[PDB]
């Protein structure tokens, strides 16, 4: 998907 | 003398790409009752995002095979339902950790936003596989968690904060793909991209590894949606 | 009450597509336990399933051993403990495969290609156990791996052409066993060279599809010879 | 590092 990485 | 060992083994499990083990170590560390550091929150999210990511990917493969069926047999549905049930169990475990420990015991706004974004995310993963009246309830729970995180992030974090950005990115994806609100998804992503973009290049050595990857995803989604 | 053999085989094919190799291995173990022989297609589903499961454990083990060695050459017992846990799980999967091979699949007669396939598997999973073994236990495990590979070699030489992909793969793995496990690099190079040349001499006789399959494994022999010489 | 045969042959 075009969703956020797990780490941020 | 166990929490330090659990976090050290979760770091080793990540390096060895043993994400089921990593998730078990981080669940154990959370269950110690102590708050998680910024580093430790990412070990928890990396562990479960990789576990559930593999289940989501497998589920999409099996559902896509069902879109062929008779251009077969009940086995694809049975096996997709097994994968679906395991995925739901992992999401329920994460949401249980969030409610029984992490959201209540979060000490600052950035951590609280991080966990509420996680809550919205795992309800969204449940919504990806849910159908009917249950899906409506799950969608409401996901929107509630994301909206609470949005309210806190707007009052407590700068528009360039990577966690605030990732939240808005995911909530816009929730609007487009889950809630059938493409207009709200475009409005949110464009607002997010612009407000962060105006400040990203004006900061002094702040968190850029986080921001750059998220803003690529916003730019790419906006390209597909418009 | 139980699941049909055909359904287990169909779900093992789905599990491969979905890259759920632990599930695939469980479906194939169930299909083997039905007592019926495996087709060429089914033999590959069994090997693909367990090779991927054990491959992930081997890779994790190498990462953890590399960290452990560096930590000696960061003063905690957790690296050794976690490497030992992964090691024990890897050994359990190898023992499961070897148990399937001995209790059902390997027979004293039957299709030579399938027997060679299973004896090569036996040599391979004893070799994976040797990768993590130490002391007098390692010596026993190495002998078991050489016995299985040698029996497969003897059958393949008398029953299959030099270009047979399974014969080629066996020779490739037995040469790696010689080089990496048994400390016999000379025998490893000799075997790889011999296997490649005997197959090359016979390639002219093959159909387009057979030549693609054989030359795919001959490229692995070519690659290791370049690395070793 | 070297290679060994694929699982499917
Ligand atoms: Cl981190
Ligand atoms: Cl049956
Ligand atoms: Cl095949």
């Amino acid at each position: 998907r075009g969703t956020s990485p797990a780490r941020m | 003398m166990e929490r330090a060992s659990l976090i050290q083994k979760a770091k080793l499990a990540e390096q060895a790409e043993r994400y089921e083990d990593m998730a078990a170590f981080m669940k154990g560390a959370v269950e110690k009752g102590e708050e998680l550091s910024c580093e430790e929150r990412n070990l928890l999210s990396v562990a479960y995002k990789n576990v559930v990511g593999g289940q989501r990917a497998a589920w999409r493969v099996l559902s896509s095979i069902e879109q062929k069926s008779n251009e077969k047999g009940p086995e694809v549905r049975e096996y997709r339902e097994k994968v679906e049930t395991e995925l739901q169990g992992v999401c329920d475990t994460v949401l249980g950790l969030l409610d029984s420990h992490l959201i209540k015991e979060a000490g600052d706004a950035e951590s609280r936003v991080f966990y509420l974004k996680m809550k919205g995310d795992y309800y969204r993963y449940l919504a990806e596989v849910a159908t009917g009246d249950d899906k409506k309830r799950i969608i409401d729970s996901a929107r509630s968690a994301y909206q609470e995180a949005m309210d806190i992030s707007a009052a407590a974090m700068p528009p360039t904060n990577p966690i605030r950005l990732g939240l808005a990115l995911n909530f816009s994806v929730f609007h487009y793909e889950i809630a059938n609100s493409p207009e709200e998804a475009i409005s949110l992503a464009k607002t997010t991209f612009d407000e962060a973009m105006a400040d990203l290049h004006t900061l002094s050595e702040d968190s850029y590894k986080d921001s750059t990857l998220i803003m690529q995803l916003l730019r790419d989604n906006l390209t597909l949606w418009t």
